């Protein structure tokens, strides 16, 4: 059963969590092919592992930039968590290592590109299309939350599509293993739960709020709360008012009212019944949860796949050197990495 | 339309995370 699967999953996770894998490859074991996208203290590249000819996504973080942005502990979280998890809709680390200048995390490559790109281009997804993706997020969060992990950055930008049209939740920069409340102000403005904005201690309920935002955005083509400046967005989020497009089904609107619920005693996912309030909602009535986990459902969108190492579903970014200083930077800060 | 207001806004591209 679910409870049995999750218990065994936790036993597997805890062993790796308590004894993390370290220094399991080196940069010269890979050929760098192309930049798939960038962040403030790093980038993700398509690389080929020369030993096997396997293609991977390689996240390269500049240690000095991580330090400057005060993301040391969050980065240690990311690596420690991703080396320890294993789930169909996440990319665990296949390898990790560091050198004088950088931190490296190597993960399965998803060639379908970002959900963001497809969503913006197509405009919006149909409810069945949005439900297919939402189901995979619901199961991922059930998995993560059972391990006491909060994800804290759900958005289309972080959801990659694989060759079969299924999704991978990527970028665990703000993921954290916490049993109680936590306080860090982090996430993306449009996706922040009101608890975060109002500087309360918060818990995994923020991920279920974020799911409400994602489902809304996928179905409408725009998010429930937007403006030109974040402060205007925060005002809208706290106010306790959302409007649904006329094409939203009755079922969809009701699910969203229960996900985008400022009252934590009423928010779906955070009640006595837990995730099953979501799984057994009418909007998910046609969802076969086991078939989705097993990846037996036919995807409503399958991406263009011209071959191995194809990058056509990603945008182009200016390619820059991976420079490795002759002096070790930030040795003590990232010793456990 | 709300669609038109969205597309004319400055938040249709990839959105950056915030942090303290
Ligand atoms: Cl430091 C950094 C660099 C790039 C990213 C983004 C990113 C790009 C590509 C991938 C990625 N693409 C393909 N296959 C992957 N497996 C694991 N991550 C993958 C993940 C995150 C996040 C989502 N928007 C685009 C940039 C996040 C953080």
């Amino acid at each position: 059963s679910v409870k049995e699967f999750l218990a065994k999953a936790k036993e597997d996770f805890l062993k790796k969590w308590e004894n993390p894998a370290q220094n399991t490859a080196h940069l010269d074991q890979f050929e760098r092919i192309k930049t798939l996208g960038t962040g403030s203290f790093g980038r993700v590249m398509l690389v080929k592992h020369m030993e096997t000819g396997n293609h991977y996504a390689m996240k390269i973080l500049d240690k000095q930039k991580v330090v400057k942005l005060k993301q040391i502990e969050h980065t240690l979280n990311e690596k420690r968590i991703l080396q320890a998890v294993n789930f169909p809709f996440l990319t665990k680390l296949e390898f990790s290592f560091k050198d004088n200048s950088n931190l490296y995390m190597v993960m399965e490559y998803a060639p379908g590109g970002e959900m963001f790109s497809h969503l913006r281009r197509i405009g919006r997804f149909s409810e069945p299309h949005a439900r297919f993706y939402a189901a995979q997020i619901v199961l991922t969060f059930e998995y993560l939350h059972s391990l006491d992990l909060i994800y804290r950055d759900l958005k289309p930008e972080n959801l990659m599509i694989d060759q079969q049209g299924y999704i991978k939740v990527t970028d665990f920069g703000f993921a954290k293993r916490v049993k109680g409340r936590t306080w860090t102000l982090c996430g993306t403005p449009e996706y922040l739960a009101p608890e975060i904005i109002l500087s309360k201690g918060y818990n995994k309920a923020v991920d279920w709020w974020a799911l409400g935002v994602l489902i809304y955005e996928m179905a409408a083509g725009y998010p429930p709360f937007f403006a030109d400046q974040p402060i205007q967005i925060y005002e809208k989020i706290v106010s306790g008012k959302v409007r649904f497009p006329s094409h939203f089904s009755s079922d969809l609107k009701d699910l969203l009212r229960n996900l985008l619920q400022v009252d934590l005693t009423k928010r779906f996912g955070n009640l006595k019944n837990g995730v099953n309030d979501i799984k057994n909602h009418k909007w998910f009535a046609t969802t076969d949860w086991i078939a989705i986990y097993q990846r037996k459902v036919e995807a409503p969108f399958i991406p263009k796949f011209k071959g191995p190492g194809d990058t056509s579903n990603f945008d182009d970014y200016e390619e820059e050197e991976i420079r490795v200083s002759i002096n070790e930077k930030c040795g003590k800060e990232f010793s456990e990495f | 339309t709300t669609y038109a207001d969205f597309i004319a806004s400055g938040r249709t591209g990839r959105r950056n995370a915030i942090h303290d």
